[PDB]
RNA sequence: GGACAUGGGUUAGUCGAUCCUAAGAGAUAGGGAAGCUCCGUAUGAAAGUUGCACGAUUUUUCGUGCCUCCUAUCGAAAGGGAAUCCGGUUAAUAUUCCGGAACCAGAAGGUGGAAUCAACACGGCAACGUAAAUGAAGUUGGAGACGUCGGCGGGAGCCCUGG
RNA sequence: GAGUUCAGCGCCUCAUGCUGAAUCCGGUGCGCUCUCGACGGCCCUUGAAAAUCCAACGGAAGAAUGGCCUUG
RNA sequence: GUGAAGAGUUUCUUUACUUAAUCAAUGAAGCGGAAUUGGGAUUUAUUUCCCAUAUUCUAGCGUUAAAGUUUCUUCGCGAACUGAUCCGCGUUGA
């Protein structure tokens, strides 16, 4: 047969968009001001990023250690406005735009662009219009149980920050593209995945599903886990499928 | 033996220059690119006496390789005169044609007979 | 002018006879004497009542 | 008088910047400071085996001294006079008498890592000192065993440098007394005496004990303070 | 005759390249690979050029003094960019030659007014202005530097029109 | 003083020379091309980087004095 | 590699350590422990059981040290201490 479109995108044509990208979206490193007491600094400017639908905080801060100012890429979270003042440590206030230690939150807080280890500077919530819940604490070998916007349960240690609030950008995705050429517009600024040719319009050494003198899969969608690069193609590990009404 | 920086550098050393025990070559070469080698022979075209007659500036033909500071030179150490401008030319057939302007005082066409093309 | 350009003049035709002339408008220059009197004269009635 | 006045920094957290103090403990190192420190750190911890163990525990100051003292007078010659004595040698056998009457016997502390072992083995090494710093171990860590089993008192010390320095070279691993005069045998006697009072009586003992295994720093200060409550 | 033969013809500090960087290429450290070579570009490197006078006859960039996130390069004749126009001239060259009239960058440094018998100018209630109007590091800001469509207003050239 | 137009004298004319004038006064626009200025609309599309240049905060450093020649 | 428990002269299970080995961050920028310091209850009380923090601000600035006992000898924007407590087997975390 013939390599796929999925093994194809290993990189190459199919790498990110990134010219007018204005810089990665990592809180901060892990210093001894947002250590044992907290840092304050100023935003100022809220910009768009190119292939993100959330808006990214350009924020300064103090360099505590030499005559210099440090330039962030905070995801913003509602409500932030420029000229506004974030708080970064342990002995932060709890209000929106602030970065506090995870455990140092009350629990049923909500917050946004959080850490799954002590310096990863965010991981979790990042998306606009996504945040976490903070579930409980536990002192004994200090670990955080957090909601993650997909519902999942997640235990990280009880010093991992995070921002209060939520993703800026609202819900997005309640907005219909009504168009080709939004879709086109969208994806273009993202990555060369878009358009999608279905693997049943496809001949058979192009895609497992191609062939056949009607557009037919011919056997089960729902791959093993362990498939072939090049079979895994379809449901992958479907636990199940089709219509459901109504379960947890 | 205080740091007040975390990154480590490498100290300065003496760094001493070059002493051989012997010149790798034996003789230095004697000065490629002398006034002889400037200088090939003029140009006695029509074009080229037009310009020396009316314009006072004298058409040399001059090797690829030379520059208009090393043709003003070698103008005034054979013919003794000073050059005011320069216009350097590649013609097609891959040689290199000189435009030699002289200043009032001095006079293309007397320079020219005195060399004797003309 | 071109970026270049601005070389070729004169200092005062550069600027503007006054702190931060020719880098900050005159209402961010006031805006910022105003502040700053008024966060220092905060900071010491913060002192002054501490004490 | 009046202008003179104080302008003191806070130096907190997010108040002005911090000056320039030590930072030599968060320095990242270049690579081979960090691994000898790490070497070190590892041989302290990472139980060692009695053979290896037995080192580390040297003579101590004034034995050493004492020794070291005893020991420089007996140095095996250098050069220049080496070359004074072959001079003095060619004048006298023209017409004087051989070695017999014009140079007499050396009286020296001998050295040379195969040259000890065979003294030892053949019985003529009245002491041996063994430099506890040999890179590579093997070259001497069968050295006490063998002094033991032989009968000759061995000492471990520092700074194979300078045992060395005695011999006038770079390093010398390990040194050997056979002959001294008739004067100083008292004094080796002695020095032999405390010699065996440390290593020789100790090396059953020793041959049972494993050294290492200390963790150290943070991880004692933890086990302090839980072992307090 | 764009054919054949013999000669002649392309002249730049201001036009481009050269400088910078983009997508990318690609050395070095290091790590794979039997190897041709592959990955890798502050990467797990002791990856160093910039800033003060310590000494010096005396009015000046060399030996040291402790530094601090510097860093390979290549990559656009349509991206960014220091600066030239008019008239004339040849058989064939013109922002290049000639005549006239300008502009930019770099190097050194003759005046001159200002202010000082003591410090580095004034004016305007302000926006701000001038013929100068001392300024080392360090830091900050701006220009370079930016999509597309539609209408409105102004200017230059062209078109039209009365003598 | 250039260029253009027109009109005469040398007449083998030669370095192509010389002697004459005019090149003036007005207007117009949903006009065409280019450009500039103030605006409006659209994006789940917000529409490069660097070299280089300028400005600011800050104060490192500087040495005239016999009320008058002399220097930074 | 090193140790602690359960078990029919021996190692099966889980349950502890980090230096092997793995991951992440960074300009390997403040990790751990000690002395005062005021609450704190042992108590006709003894740091004996406990740990405590300086910047919330309004879109300003924050660097090239000031002040201090005392050393030439007080030509000095001189050299040290301190301001900036001391110490260390670990760059930090998992």
């Amino acid at each position: 047969g013939r390599v796929i479109r999925a093994q194809r995108k290993s990189g190459g044509i199919f790498q990110a968009h990134t010219r007018l990208r204005k810089g990665a979206a990592q809180l901060r490193t892990l210093d001894f001001a947002e250590r044992h007491g907290y840092i304050r600094g100023v935003v100022q400017k809220i910009i768009h990023d190119p292939g993100r639908g959330a808006p990214l905080a350009k924020v300064a801060f103090r360099n505590p250690y030499h005559y210099r100012t440090d330039v962030e890429t905070f995801v913003a979270t509602e409500g932030m406005y420029t000229g506004q003042f974030v708080y970064c440590g342990k002995n932060a206030a709890l209000t929106v735009g602030n970065v506090l230690p995870v455990g140092e939150m009350p629990e049923g807080t909500i917050i946004s662009n959080v850490e799954e280890k002590a310096g990863d500077r965010g991981a979790l919530g990042r998306s606009s219009g996504n945040y976490v819940i903070i579930v409980g604490h536990d002192v004994d070998t200090g670990k955080t149980r957090v909601k993650l916007p997909s519902g999942a349960k997640k235990v990280v240690p009880s010093s991992a920050r995070g921002v209060v609030g939520i993703v800026a950008g609202g819900g997005r995705i309640d907005k219909p593209l009504l168009k080709a050429g939004r879709a086109f517009h969208k994806y273009r600024v993202k990555r060369n995945c878009w358009p999608r040719t279905r693997g049943v319009a496809m001949n058979p050494v192009d895609h497992p599903h191609g062939g056949g003198n009607h557009q037919h899969v011919g056997h089960s969608t729902t791959v093993p886990r362990q498939s072939a690069p090049g079979q895994k193609v379809g449901l992958i590990a479907a636990r199940r499928t089709g219509l459901l009404r109504g379960a947890a | 033996k205080v740091r007040t920086s975390t990154t480590f550098r490498r100290p300065k050393t003496l760094q001493l220059s070059r002493k051989p025990k012997y010149a790798r070559k034996s003789v230095a070469h004697a000065p490629r690119l002398d006034e002889y080698k400037i200088i090939v022979n003029p140009i006695n075209s029509e074009s080229a006496m037009k310009k020396i007659e009316d314009d006072n500036t004298l058409v040399f033909h001059v090797h690829l390789k030379a520059n208009k500071f090393t043709i003003k030179e070698a103008v005034r150490k054979l013919y003794s005169v000073e050059p005011v401008k320069i216009n350097t030319l590649i013609r097609p057939n891959g040689t290199k044609k000189a435009f030699v302007k002289l200043s009032a005082d001095a006079d293309a066409l007397d320079v020219a007979n005195r060399i004797g093309f003309l | 002018l071109r970026p270049r350009e601005f070389a070729r003049l004169s200092h005062n035709q550069k600027k503007v006879q006054r702190a931060y002339g020719g880098c900050l408008s005159a209402n961010a220059v006031k805006d910022r004497i105003v502040r700053a009197f008024l966060i220092e004269e905060q900071k010491i009635v913060k002192q002054k009542l501490k004490q | 008088n009046p202008l003179f006045v104080s302008r003191p920094r806070s130096f907190g957290i997010g108040q002005d910047i911090q000056p320039k103090r030590d930072l030599s403990r968060f320095v990242k190192w270049p690579e081979y400071i960090r691994l000898q420190r790490r070497r070190k750190i590892l041989n302290l911890r990472l139980k060692v085996p009695p053979a290896i163990a037995q080192f580390q525990k040297t003579l101590d100051k004034n034995t050493a001294t004492q020794v070291f003292k005893l020991l420089n007078k007996y140095r095996p010659e250098t050069a220049a006079e080496k070359k004074q004595r072959l001079v003095a040698e060619a004048e006298a056998v023209a017409n004087g008498k051989s070695a017999q009457d014009v140079s007499k016997k050396p009286y020296n502390v001998k050295y040379g890592l195969n040259h000890v072992v065979a003294l030892i083995e053949a019985k003529k090494a009245k002491l041996v000192l063994i430099a506890s710093d040999v890179d590579p171990i093997e070259l001497v860590v069968f050295l006490p065993a063998l002094c033991k089993k032989m009968g000759v008192p061995y000492a471990i010390v520092k700074n194979k440098a300078r045992l060395g320095t005695v011999i006038h070279q770079k390093t010398a691993a390990v040194l050997a007394v056979t002959e001294v005069r008739e004067e100083d045998k008292n004094e080796l006697a002695s020095i032999v005496s405390a010699v065996d009072a440390n290593f020789s009586a100790k090396y059953d003992e020793s041959r049972r004990k494993w050294g290492g295994g200390i963790m150290g720093g943070k991880t004692q200060a933890l086990l302090a303070k839980r072992a307090k409550a």
